């Protein structure tokens, strides 16, 4: 409670320039996207004569961040959420370094992340099915970290439903999920008493969707929220670049296990979307995560499907146009010429890195839950990538072995080569046995990893450490 | 019968412009800045350009008494891929621009020259076995880390007008033998001149390089590579590592498409 | 095995005046 | 699969004799012929293309037992192969 | 000693060698070595051996080697006989 406000910063509008805007519903705006009435608190008189022209970036300044605590909602639930307020050019590591130990949360092992539309989407039965049961079994086992914005639309609603789903019936009881949102300042819609000067803490936000006229409410169903701001008002985003570079730093170097470097699997999954949707797979492309779309979503996943193996030549403008009137059938209206051509770019970035995108057939290829598109790519973006070495490769067979798949576990022998020693795989088969799938097993031992040396005095008391809670 | 039928049904069911793209880099780098979108078809530079309203970040016209594209002393200022194109008042740089215009916060003016240097050192372990790559001989090339940064740099940069050292191979290196590899580093033939994709070009100039291939019969082969490393002392650098740079190596993203020519140079199979 | 053979036939069989 | 000899003799046993050179010996010098490169010389390597074609060039002698997909019993299969090839053609 | 060693490989050949031993009068010829799939010619040979219904050797397993090539050639020399012919392992 004395760290924030000291290591956490805050961007804000210095200075006002009222250019003739109306703000739709609303009387008159600056450009900040405040009003004069409320902008800072000598921001609203004018700094003499800086300049006649409104591009934020030249006259901005750093003041402190004031809303910081844990919401407690009045009867959806009964529990303590943590949230932060986060600036633009805040970097990632004292991002992580207020996750570690001043949140008491743990490394992560897997970081699974999720995007979608927002007050653009519709539902089909089976789509939901799929999105439900991938989401419970990814987030039960291990300790996955699943990635998502704040806003309780759509799919991004189903994600945390789906979670209190599990959660409520739960032997750990509490909360055995950390569900962190990601949402901009700009687009909240109570923000009045989210501000305070040093702490109170009582973080009350009343899900009032009724009043919420043009900015959607924040969710009821993050466990953590990030709540990032950039100096403007209702403009979402904003948080593109940011959450791809956080969600990055917190892949490659969390971990040190082998003296050298550890890289932990990282998958983000894209479910319908727009534009926003759009620049979050650039932005993720271009860091370095592979990215995976459920292909009959709507309106987005057909597309990325019939273009992500086509050669990115043919890809041109005019089958943009012919990609407009099938799958931009309801966002055409927002579409304009200059903001059509917008969608050929992104998607050629995209493209031409083959080694972190994949699509996910809905009914001929991998007819089953998203487990298997996941590990496909991250083998496909993990080992057979230039850049990734040796180590990582004992934890994708430790993720694998979670996700019960023993024919993949015979595939990816045939390319990688364990000369120096068979007992590398002693720690990956001592969480085989907790996991107790027998398969896993049975491969190191027709491998020829001997059982002889493996059951050790401590190994043999950790195993005993680790027995089944529902047996007697 | 379960499976075998599965086992079954699946092999009787059967018995446009590639050009340049890293040199249109979106999200400039150091710069907050950001691109319209100048799709594939658009490449070319007869295309009509619709939305071109490029940006014009200079942190200018330093054009008085520096001829461009000329004959101006040993200065390197004539671009070795014919004559130049000019559009109304300012010219285009071949194959493309990057988004930075006249010289920028760099050095001075000119061309941002680059000079990789290369050495190898036979590996020991008893007397010096080599280990042979999978298909042909793989020769230890190495490389080194500049003292803060993220990825790994050869002493290269731009040659310095009459001293042809870009202020980095003479320092913070092995000292007493500045001279002797001054004379081997402009002996050579080259990898590849002209203009290059990177993210870290400029309108009004770009990337003349020079390279030298060249390999030792021994690890003391005179002073170049035993003599050299005995006199090297940095004593600053917080963190030291030494491999042979294979396809681990993670240098930049302009340099994986020089080498997929230059591998050529030896006529190894990497 | 009875329906997936039935699925398995179906393919291997094959693999002047308009005024 | 035995390793070091065995896939050299698999892969020349049918194989015509014309065709093995010696360039296709340093290309079998390679994969399974790693550890023992070492006391392989010049002088030394060139004598592993004699041998090899002599014994090829009288297939009625040599057989080659796969592992995995041809005769996958014990070696009681590929001994009577040879001894029919051998005995009664 | 220069060897590598992996399981069903060792169990094909174990196997082989059991069946086409056991039956009939089969005569194994071999060299003489405690080395890799050479040992395990005999430890197979063994492994047979402890269990069997005429017990003491059902088996006529042949070594060849070279004087040259021994160890403990000392002690191995008698002028006429002795016959203890005492070789520590
Ligand atoms: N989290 C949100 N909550 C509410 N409205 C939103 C949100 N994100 C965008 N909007 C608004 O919704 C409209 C865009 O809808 P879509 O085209 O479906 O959005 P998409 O392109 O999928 O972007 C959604 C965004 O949310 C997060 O996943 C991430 O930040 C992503 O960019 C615009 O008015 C904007
Ligand atoms: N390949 C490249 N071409 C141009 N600038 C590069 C580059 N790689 C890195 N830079 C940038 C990063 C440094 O902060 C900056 C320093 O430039 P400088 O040394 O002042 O001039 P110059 O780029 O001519 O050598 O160069
Ligand atoms: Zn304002």
């Amino acid at each position: 409670s004395s760290w924030i406000p000291e290591n956490i910063k805050k961007k804000e509008c210095v200075y006002f320039v009222e250019s003739s805007k109306l703000s739709d519903a609303g009387k008159v705006v600056c450009q900040c996207g405040y009003t004069h009435e409320q902008h800072l608190e000598e921001a609203t008189k004018p700094h003499t004569f800086q300049g006649t022209q409104w591009d934020p970036k030249k006259h901005v300044q750093e003041m402190p961040t004031d809303a910081f605590g844990d919401i407690v909602f009045t009867g959806l639930s009964q529990k303590v959420k943590k949230y932060v307020r986060v600036s633009q050019d805040t970097p990632s590591s004292v991002i992580y370094h207020l996750m570690t130990q001043h949140w008491g949360l743990d490394v992560p092992n897997l970081l699974i992340s999720v995007t979608g539309g927002a007050k653009n989407f519709n539902m089909k039965p089976r789509l939901k099915s799929i999105f439900r049961r991938g989401l419970v079994k990814v987030a039960q086992t291990t300790g996955a970290w699943i990635i998502t914005g704040g806003s309780h639309t759509g799919v991004m609603k189903q994600v945390g439903e789906a979670v209190r789903d599990f959660s409520l019936s739960s032997s750990y009881k509490e909360g055995e999920l950390i569900t962190i949102g990601v949402a901009t300042w700009g687009t909240v819609h109570r923000r009045e008493g989210l501000i305070h000067p040093t702490g109170s803490f009582p973080a009350e936000y009343i899900l009032d969707e009724d009043g919420q006229g043009n900015l959607t409410c924040l969710d009821s169903n993050h466990s953590h929220f990030i709540l990032v701001d950039d100096g403007t008002h209702g403009q979402y985003g904003v948080e593109i670049p940011l959450r791809t570079r956080l969600e990055k730093f917190i892949s490659e170097q969390t971990k040190e296990r082998g003296g050298v470097a550890i890289k932990i699997p990282i998958v983000c999954v894209v479910l319908e979307g727009g534009p926003g949707t759009l620049h979050t797979i650039d932005n993720a492309t271009t860091n370095g995560t592979p990215c995976v779309v459920v292909e009959g979503s709507g309106r987005v996943a057909d597309v990325i499907a019939q273009v992500a193996n086509l050669p990115v030549s043919d890809i041109t403008i005019s089958l943009i146009q012919q990609k407009l009137s099938v799958f931009f059938q309801e966002m055409f209206e927002t579409f304009t010429e200059s903001r059509i051509v917008e969608w050929t770019k992104k998607i050629q970035d995209i493209v031409r890195r083959r080694q972190l995108l994949t699509v996910f057939r809905e009914g001929k290829d991998g007819q089953q839950d998203v487990d298997v598109a996941i590990l496909q790519a991250l083998l496909k973006a993990s080992r057979s990538q230039d850049h990734f070495g040796h180590e990582n490769w004992d934890h994708q067979l430790k993720l694998a072995v979670a996700w019960n798949r023993v024919d993949i576990a015979r595939s990816e022998i045939f390319m990688d080569e364990w000369q120096w020693k068979p007992s590398d795989l002693h720690p990956t088969m001592t969480a085989a046995l907790i996991s107790n799938k027998p398969e896993f097993v049975k491969l190191f031992l027709e491998n020829g990893v001997q059982l002889k040396e493996f059951v050790t005095w401590d190994t043999l008391l950790y195993l005993y450490e680790n027995l089944d809670p529902s047996c007697l | 019968i379960s499976n075998k039928v599965d086992a079954m049904v699946d092999l009787l069911d059967l018995d446009g412009d590639s050009y340049h793209v890293n040199a249109r880099h979106l999200l400039y780098p150091n710069c907050p800045v950001t691109r319209f979108p100048v799709p594939n078809e658009k490449v070319p530079w007869e295309t009509e350009f619709l939305i071109y309203d490029p940006p014009f970040y200079t942190a200018l016209e330093p054009l008085s008494t520096i001829q461009y594209n000329v004959v101006d002393g040993l200065r390197d200022r004539r671009s070795f891929h014919g004559p130049y194109t000019v559009q109304a008042g300012l010219p285009l740089n071949p194959m493309g621009r990057t988004g930075l215009r006249g010289r920028g916060s760099l050095s001075c003016f000119g061309p941002n020259h680059t000079l990789y240097p290369m050495v190898t050192r036979w590996r020991r372990n008893e007397d010096g076995a080599i280990c042979r790559k999978s298909i042909k001989k793989m020769l230890e090339v190495l490389v080194v880390k500049l003292p803060l940064s993220e990825h790994w740099a050869l002493p290269g940069g731009s040659r310095e007008p009459g001293e042809m050292l870009p202020r980095k191979l003479k320092r913070i290196l092995r000292q007493e033998h500045w001279p002797s590899f001054e004379n081997l580093l402009k002996c050579g033939m080259e990898v590849y001149k002209g203009y290059m994709d990177d993210p870290r070009n400029t309108d009004n100039a770009w990337i003349e390089t020079v390279a030298v291939s060249v390999h030792f019969q021994d690890q003391n082969d005179v002073e170049l590579n035993r003599l050299n490393s005995n006199l090297h002392a940095c004593d600053s650098g917080a963190s030291i590592r030494w491999q042979v740079v294979d396809r681990r190596i993670p240098l930049y993203a302009n340099h994986k498409t020089l080498l997929q020519k230059a591998a050529a140079e030896f006529g190894a199979h990497y």
